[PDB]
């Protein structure tokens, strides 16, 4: 009776709350499935395919994965920055010294610029740990678990007084072919979950969302998760009167299939909150096997995270709060005049991963055996998606677009989804030109 | 000596010669380590032993050899040298380091090789 009465009692239906490169009105009109549309998942081993490996870990293996990450990340910046050499943590040196290493705090709690510890590689200081004074440093942005190269005196081998941050180094760009740039005007649909507010469970943005799918008939649409949200009120405290995997085949039915008449490609990202799937990160692809051969085309699961190319451009699909988990954990010497989206941000591009945040937020589970093989970035992404519970932006840092339209329904009130017009424009020209021509964040 | 700031104690040199003490008070730490090198080439030992020579005592006085420009660094060795490397080994050509902790690591076992212990 109750429930569900305030989302349907809205008013902002239909309200464009942010936009981004050219202006562009409310008649976001696609082709739908006409013309070529080419899905293809990209980078390491496919974005994994197969349930999952292990659910058992080594400590050894761990350790060996977190020194091949500071090697090869100190390598990659020693070739750029043209470093002669580094010195170990615990060697005394009167002239100044570049080091080479991980931050992380002394203790359990919020890091601090008292409590910041530089751990040094395998490699070159066998693991050894000294605390980093910041009082002489001017600009810096340090969290947990970021491979550091840092210039400054250690006289006494005991404490590094840091004088220098060397700012990292992001990847090479796609590099386009001849035959991507030949492909036309495309539109994307992004959209994250919970579907149905925090009392209800009739799933009503669901079914909004499916009408505006139908009403735009954009060239793809992507879906994330939670479908069945684990933090659900009347999920928690099992009140239901079917099966988790029931519910999600119902909900996955109802999409499919109200989307069938419009043409556009589905792309569902599982979340970690899904009840009915392995709360490991990263999550294999969504089971589903009452699947018509018609929808064969049109439904696709991928992992997450995930690269995902889309008529030649590269998306980075990510169900995670990772901008919440990283952006309480950071220290910067400035906080006057300053964009922390935009400084996290660069952080998560020049770190080379999906999740760089070391240890994990407290309710992250992660195996780390495989989040060293199916959770890096390849290449630079031409777009980024990363959907956060703060609030929605889109931001063009260092040459990529990242775009967060955060939860389609936040709490018992409704929330927003996002569009994406894309084409490639001529390859010659001043190098980087974004292949997402506009962006427009809507409430619905 | 006097590092940079602070003063000697008045009649320090007085209260050093009536207590008949080889001690040369020098006023800066460039007469100290003028008056260390002049020293050592007089004498020219063959063996020099001391405690955290190669892990400390060493890098740290040629470094302030370096600094203050110190005539004749050279003297601390055998072999006339123009450039001072920053080859720490090959610093003191001519004359064998001892240093005592080395050897005790090497010899006998305990929790620690401070000096104290």
């Amino acid at each position: 009776a109750t429930p569900s009465q305030k989302y349907n009692s809205r008013s902002n239906r239909g309200e464009v709350v942010t936009s981004f490169g050219l202006a562009q009105g409310v008649s976001w009109s696609g082709r739908g499935g006409a013309g070529n549309i080419s899905l293809k998942v990209l980078g390491c081993p496919e974005a994994l395919t197969g349930s999952y490996k292990s659910m058992f870990q080594k400590l050894p293996d761990i350790r060996e994965v977190l020194t091949c990450k500071i090697e090869e990340l100190g390598s990659e910046l020693k070739e750029h920055y043209k470093i002669e050499a580094f010195t170990p943590l615990l060697a005394p040196a009167q002239e100044p010294v570049t080091l080479l290493g991980q931050i992380g705090c002394d203790s359990n709690g919020k890091l601090n610029n008292k409590s910041v510890i530089l751990e040094g590689d395998r490699e070159h200081s066998s693991g050894a740990q000294i605390p980093v004074d910041l009082s002489e440093l001017k600009e810096y942005s340090l969290f947990p678990g970021q491979v550091v190269i840092m210039e400054g005196i250690n006289t006494t081998g005991r404490k590094l007084v840091a004088t220098k941050l060397y700012e990292g180094v992001p990847l090479p760009f796609y590099q386009p072919t001849e035959e991507d740039a030949d492909f036309e005007q495309s539109m994307v649909l992004v959209a994250c979950g919970p579907y149905t507010t925090s009392d209800s469970i009739t799933y009503d943005p669901l079914l909004d969302l499916i009408a505006v799918i139908n009403h735009d008939r954009p060239d793809v649409c992507i879906l994330f998760g939670p479908f069945l949200d684990a933090k659900h009120e009347q999920v928690e405290n099992c009140l239901l009167t079917s099966p988790f995997e029931d519910i999600f085949k119902q909900c996955l039915r109802t999409i499919i299939e109200g989307t069938r008449s419009s043409g556009s490609h589905l792309v569902f990202v599982p979340s970690l909150r899904d009840v009915h799937h392995e709360p490991v990160y990263p999550q294999p692809p969504f089971s589903y096997s009452d699947l018509s051969r018609e929808d064969k085309k049109q439904v696709q699961f991928v992992s997450e995270p995930c690269s995902l190319s889309i008529n030649g451009v590269i998306f980075g699909l990510t169900s995670t709060d990772l901008l919440f988990h990283l952006g309480a954990e950071e220290i910067s010497s400035s906080s006057g005049t300053s964009d922390r989206f935009s400084r996290i941000l660069k952080h998560i591009l020049t770190q080379r991963s999906y999740y760089p945040l070391y240890p994990p937020q407290e309710d992250m589970a992660i195996d780390y055996e495989s989040f060293y093989v199916y959770a890096q970035l390849p290449v630079t992404p031409d777009v980024l998606i990363i959907p956060s519970e703060l609030r929605y932006f889109v931001k063009d840092v260092l040459g990529c677009v990242c775009v967060n339209p955060g939860r389609l329904t936040k709490g018992q009130v409704g929330g927003t989804f996002a569009r994406l017009y894309l084409r490639r424009p001529a390859a010659d020209g001043a190098e980087r030109q974004s292949p997402c021509i506009a962006v427009q964040v809507v409430r619905i | 000596s006097k590092p940079k700031d602070c003063i000697f104690p008045y009649a320090f040199k007085e209260v050093i010669e009536k207590k008949n003490v080889k001690v040369e008070v020098a006023a800066t730490e460039r007469t100290l380590l003028g008056f260390f090198l002049a020293k050592v080439h007089k004498i020219d030992p063959d063996i020099i032993v001391g405690h955290n020579i190669y892990g400390f005592e060493l890098e740290v006085l040629l470094q302030r050899i370096n600094v203050c420009k110190a005539p004749h660094w050279s003297k601390i060795g055998r072999l006339k040298r123009s450039n001072m490397p920053k080859g720490e080994r090959n610093a003191t050509c001519g004359r064998m380091i001892c240093d005592v902790e080395i050897s005790a690591k090497e010899l006998i076992r305990c929790k620690s090789y401070h000096l104290s212990e």
